RNA sequence: AACAGUGGUAGGAGAGCGUUCUAAGGGCUGUGAAGCCAGACCGGAAGGACUGGUGGAGCGCUUAGAAGUGAGAAUGCCGGUA
RNA sequence: GACCGAUAGUGAACCAGUACCGUGAGGGAAAGGUGAAAAGCACCCCGGAAGGGGAGUGAAAGAGAUCCUGAAACCGUGUGCCUACAAGUAGUCAGAGCCCGUUAACGGGUGAUGGCGUGCCUUUUGUAGAAUGAACCGGCGAGUUACGAUCUCGUGCAAGGUU
RNA sequence: GAACGAGGUAGAUGAAGAGGUCUGGAAAGGCCCGCCAUAGGAGGUAACAGCCCUGUAGUCAAAACUUCGUUCGA
C-alpha cells in the first residue's frame, strides 16, 4: 500500500478530517492503518491479569488506508504517490513534486 | 437529400446531394420497428438451465409404501411439489435469433436513415483526419461541432488512428462503414458521416 | 423513430393465452378441457388417424399402382411468359435460367400453348406441345427441338 | 341522438389489471427508497394513490420486450403455532 | 449472462456427502446477515447464577451474540360499547341507546330488538348435506420449450418469393 | 543432435480534484467550479467515485522450466 510505518500522514473522510498525524501500525492482511488522534474509541476494560484497574480506555482505533494520503514533503499539502528507482531500490515519489517519500 | 457539408473546425462548405433512393425514402414505421426488436433479441445469449425432476441428484426409492399410512401417497423426494425441488417447465438453453428477407433489412436500414435526414440531424464531415490518439482533441471537435448527446461516427479509413481518441468519451461509438445497423444508429441520435463512407454506403445501398 | 415510443404494427400482437388460471378468464379449474376425459389428461390425446377401433378410412379403403425412378417431369413454360422478351431473340434454357423463368431446369424446359404471343424468335426447348409449336410458327419464330 | 339488449355451467371471442427482469426517455431517493404496520381516499374489476408510524439504502413513472407471472383446497411438501 | 439470490441456486454459500438411518449395497438432511470500526457493554444495584434495572459506546441498545427488516397463525395486558329468559353457517338490511371525531362525508366503533338466511371446493341428474378435502398461518406448487405442420392476423416483395 | 522470434508460468510502470459549499454519524450524494482520458473495466473506500486505494488503457520484464517456426530418378 501507499502509506508505510512511520510516515507523516493525512486523513481524507470521516468524522476526522485532514488532520495531520504520525504513522505507527499497518494491518496489510486488510489494509487498515492506525494514525494518532484518530478513531478514539472509548474501551471498557476488565483488569489484565494482576492490573488492579477497572476504568474507561481511551485509544487509537485502525482506520481503513483508502481514507488515508501522504503530504508533499516540499509544499506540505496532500498529494498522491508515484514510483519511481534512485540508483537500485525503488523509492516513493509524490506527484506533482520531485521529494521523494 | 441537400444536408450541408462541415469541416472539423464547425466551418461549413457546399452542400452535398445524397441519394434519395437511400435518404429521401419516407421511412417504414413498422419495418423499423421490427428491425429494432430483431437485433434487440438477437443480441441476448439466453444461457439459463434449471434442474428438472430428473436431474436433482436423488429421487429413486418410492418414500413410503402405496397404502396403509395417514399420509399422501407419494413418488421419490425430489419432485415438483415437493420442498426438494425439481422445477417444471423451466428456462432452458436457447436462441433468441432468426432471420429477415434482404429486401426488408435494407428497407429499415434506409428508412432509419432518411428518418434522421428529415429529422435533420445528420451531419456529414468530410475527411475526418487526426494525427493523434488523444482523445480530447475529438472532444474539442465535438464542441466545435455542437454535438451534445450521444452520437455515431463512421470514418471508413480513420477508424484506425480515431477509434481510440473516441471510444472513451463518454459512450461515443466509432463504427466502420460496414458496421451500420438500426439500433446503432437510433440509439445515438446523431450520426457523424464522412463524406469517403456517405458514397461507400451510397454505393453499397 | 426514437426507442422510447416503439408502437408495432397493429394487428400484428397477441398475448398468449394462459389457460389454467383463475376463473375470470374462464378455462379455470378445466383449463378448458373437459371434464375428466381421456382427452382431458396429459398427453391422453389419440393416433391422429384413430376411429375408436372403428377401422380407419385410409385402411378400410384400397391400395393403387406404383410409382417408378424414371420420370421427366419438365419445367414448363407458357407462350404467355415468351412475351417478355425482345423482337428476334434466341431464347435457350441456360438464359431462361439467368432471367429466372424457370428456377429449375429439372429434365428440361418444355413449352405450352397457353397465351398471346407475336414476336419473332428462335426457340430452343427440350419438347413443343402440338399448339404451342404452331403457335410460335404462326408468331413467326421458329419451334427447332432440342 | 334514437332503438334494442346486457342470468349463466362445459365451452368459444374480446377487453384489460398486477408481478420479476431487459432496453430507450424522463427523475425519486439519508431533507429517509424498498419492505412492513394503520387510516374514514380514487377506479367498473383485476387494482392505484395520498397521510402518518416503523425501517435504514436503494426505486417508481413512460413505451416496448421476454417470462420460473398471479393459489384455497391436490388425505400436496417444508417450517412455525394451536 | 433480458441465469438464481438462502424452501431459490449444486445434496452441500455455513468444517456436507457431514450429522443421522441401515449389517450392507445405499439413502441422506437442517443451518447465510450485530456494527463502519468490537468501540461487544467499565462501574453500581436485585439476584446463587441465569436474567434484569441503571451508567457508558455508538448514527441507532427498540443493535447485546438467530444480532439488519421482523408479516401471519398463536399467546397475553389495559381498556370505549354490549352481554346471565335465550338456542341460530354468526352475517347482511333495518335499527334505539352509548362512545369517538375522519384521506370531511348524505362520518367511525359498539350495537338492545325485528326481517331474511343450511360455509367453501370437487364430483354429480341431484350436495346444507349424514358423499369427498382442508387443524390454522407463511412459503413453494401444475398446459411451457425445441423442431415441423396448418390457419388467422401484420409486414417486404410480388408471377415471383427465398436462402 | 545447437543458437535463433513469439508466448506460458512470479511481476513491474501506469493520467487527472482531501476543489469550494449544503445536509449528514460518515460524501462517493445536492449546488457552483476544474482536470485526465489509447485509462468512463471491476472491486473496496463509514452513503451512489474516470480524477481516494487496489487497479484499468497502453508500455515493459525471466535466473529456472515449458509450447510453437529456421540450422543438420526416367
Amino acid at each position: 500500500m501507499h502509506v508505510k510505518k512511520g510516515d507523516k500522514v493525512m486523513v481524507i473522510s470521516g468524522k476526522d478530517k485532514g488532520k495531520q498525524g504520525t504513522i505507527l501500525a499497518a494491518f496489510p492482511k486488510k489494509d487498515r492503518v492506525l494514525v494518532e488522534g484518530v478513531n478514539m474509541v472509548k474501551k471498557h476494560s476488565k483488569p489484565t491479569q494482576a492490573n488492579p484497574q477497572g476504568g474507561i480506555s481511551n485509544q487509537e482505533a485502525p482506520i481503513h488506508v483508502s481514507n488515508v494520503m501522504p503530504l508533499d514533503p516540499k509544499t506540505g499539502e496532500v498529494t498522491r504517490v508515484g514510483y519511481k528507482v534512485e540508483d537500485g531500490k525503488k523509492v516513493r515519489v509524490a506527484k506533482k513534486s520531485g521529494q521523494v517519500l | 437529400p441537400k444536408v450541408a457539408l462541415y469541416n472539423q473546425n464547425g466551418s461549413t462548405a457546399g452542400d452535398i446531394e445524397l441519394n434519395a433512393s437511400v435518404f429521401g425514402i419516407e421511412p417504414n414505421e413498422s419495418v423499423v420497428f421490427d428491425a429494432i426488436l430483431m437485433q434487440r433479441a438477437s443480441l441476448r445469449q439466453g444461457t439459463h438451465k434449471v434442474k428438472n425432476r430428473s436431474e436433482v441428484r436423488g429421487g429413486g426409492r418410492k418414500p413410503w409404501r402405496q397404502k396403509g399410512t395417514g399420509r399422501a401417497r407419494q413418488g421419490s423426494i425430489r419432485s415438483p411439489q415437493w420442498r426438494g425441488g425439481g422445477v417444471v417447465f423451466g428456462p432452458t438453453p436457447r436462441s433468441y435469433s432468426y432471420k429477415l428477407p434482404k429486401k426488408v433489412r435494407r428497407l429499415a436500414i434506409k428508412s432509419v436513415l432518411s428518418s434522421k435526414v428529415i429529422d435533420n440531424n445528420i451531419i456529414v464531415l468530410e475527411d475526418l483526419t487526426l494525427d493523434t490518439a488523444k482523445t480530447k482533441e475529438m472532444a474539442a471537435i465535438l464542441k466545435g461541432l455542437s454535438v451534445e448527446k450521444k452520437a455515431l461516427i463512421v470514418t471508413a479509413d480513420a477508424n484506425e488512428a480515431v477509434a481510440l481518441s473516441a471510444r472513451n468519451i463518454p459512450g461515443v461509438t466509432v463504427v466502420e462503414a460496414n458496421g451500420i445497423n438500426v439500433l446503432d444508429v437510433v440509439n445515438h441520435e446523431k450520426l457523424l458521416i464522412t463524406k469517403a463512407a456517405v458514397e461507400k454506403v451510397e454505393e453499397v445501398l | 423513430m426514437k426507442l422510447h415510443e416503439l408502437k408495432p404494427s397493429e394487428g400484428s400482437r397477441k398475448t398468449r393465452n394462459r389457460v389454467g388460471r383463475g376463473i375470470g378468464s374462464g378455462n379455470g379449474k378445466t383449463a378448458g378441457k373437459g371434464h375428466k376425459g381421456q382427452n382431458a389428461r396429459s398427453g391422453g390425446g389419440v393416433r391422429p388417424g384413430f376411429e375408436g377401433g372403428q377401422m380407419p378410412l385410409f385402411q378400410r379403403l384400397p391400395k393403387r399402382g406404383f410409382t417408378n425412378i424414371n420420370r421427366k417431369e419438365y419445367a414448363v413454360v407458357n407462350l404467355d411468359k415468351l412475351n417478355g422478351f425482345a423482337e428476334g431473340t434466341e431464347v435457350t434454357p441456360e438464359l431462361l435460367l439467368e432471367t429466372g423463368v424457370i428456377s429449375k431446369l429439372n429434365a428440361g424446359v418444355k413449352i405450352l400453348g397457353n397465351g398471346k404471343l407475336e414476336k419473332k424468335l428462335t426457340v430452343k426447348a427440350n419438347k413443343f406441345s402440338a399448339s404451342a409449336k404452331e403457335a410460335v410458327e404462326a408468331a413467326g419464330g421458329t419451334a427447332e427441338v432440342i
